[PDB]
């Protein structure tokens, strides 16, 4: 049984920030590179962020580049997104994913936590 | 006797992202490709650097020592073929 | 500069046991550098299709995926109930990593 859970979700006033986790379990966290996606409220999905398996790599799109920084813990197995400059268009459900290994090894992710909501204005 | 239809291209790509070189090669029987970059022979095994299919190579996590000449080579009995480009990561 | 993925149709409404094809174009040749993902609702996505064509683990071999060059589909074979999501291709090809909209499959 592979788990993947995302906590720290909530609302927020535009600018703010917000530290969301990870919990890991069932499977060796220290092999895998993650994803960070999310769904806008128009069903849209967009990734967000990557890690490596070390945590010694980092990418982030430009849509959030600078405001969002991604890291992990190997060793109480969780990955964490803090995000500072919080703007509404940042409202969404944010997603915990593994990525897959594969042949070829391509991009894929084959396990997603159940996501953890975020809204953001007022 | 193989022939490139399409080879690599020159592009600017940023640091930490993902781009590919693309080969693609007509011939029989069908042409192997390899990569070199710098005229060494790129190593598939660095776990950033994939031969995906399509003669596609990919580069994860994108280094500024990634910028160089890559070049393409598609192969047959017959002979090979020679196509390169230069990457520019910042 | 960045790949644009769009897909056809938005949404579909059809019928238990038949087929039913959805498309995904890509604004450039991205060599099946493609992945599909299945979103019911109230659920996180889950891996359907890699590299444009190969299918994932413990899914149903009733879905297929194909395509080469710039355009892609995504068949469903025999409808059904359970099938009722939304279906998302994404350019793995170089980033942005940019998925398609995605297309609502809806049972009649």
């Amino acid at each position: 049984e592979v788990q993947l859970v995302e906590s720290g979700g909530g609302v927020v006033q535009p600018g703010g920030s917000l530290k969301l986790s990870c919990a890991a379990s069932g499977f060796t966290f220290s092999t895998y590179d993650m994803s960070w996606v999310r769904q806008t409220p128009d069903k849209r999905l967009e990734l967000v962020a990557t890690i490596n398996s070390n945590g010694g790599s980092t990418y982030y799109p430009d849509s959030v580049k600078g405001r969002f920084t991604s890291s992990r813990d190997n060793a109480k197995n969780i990955l964490y997104l803090q995000m500072s400059s919080l703007k509404s268009e940042d409202t969404a459900m944010y997603y915990c994913a593994r990525e897959a290994l594969l042949r070829p090894a391509y991009y894929a992710l084959d396990y997603w936590g159940q996501g953890t909501s975020v809204t953001v204005s007022s | 006797g193989p022939v490139i239809r399409q080879g690599p291209v020159n592009q600017t790509v940023a640091v930490d992202g993902t781009f590919v070189l693309s080969c693609v090669a007509t011939g029989s029987p069908v042409p192997t490709i390899l990569w070199r970059k710098d005229g060494v022979l790129v190593s598939t095994q660095d776990s950033r650097i994939k031969q995906l299919e399509n003669g596609v190579l990919q580069i994860r996590y994108a280094k500024l020592g990634d910028t160089g000449r890559y070049t393409c080579i598609a192969s047959t009995p017959s002979g090979e073929a020679t196509w390169s480009a230069y990457i520019e990561v910042q | 500069l960045d790949i644009q993925m769009t897909q056809s149709p938005a949404s579909l409404s059809a019928s238990v046991g038949e087929t039913v094809t959805i498309t995904c174009g890509a604004s450039e040749n991205i060599y099946g550098a493609l992945t599909w993902y299945q979103r019911k609702q109230g659920k996180s996505p889950q891996l359907l299709i890699y590299g444009a064509i190969n299918l994932a683990d413990d899914k149903s071999s009733r879905f297929s995926g194909s395509g080469s060059g710039r355009q892609y589909s995504l068949k469903i074979s025999s409808l059904h109930p359970d099938d009722v999501a939304t279906y998302y291709c994404q350019n793995v090809l170089s980033t942005p990593f940019t998925f398609g909209s995605g297309t609502k499959l809806e049972i009649k």
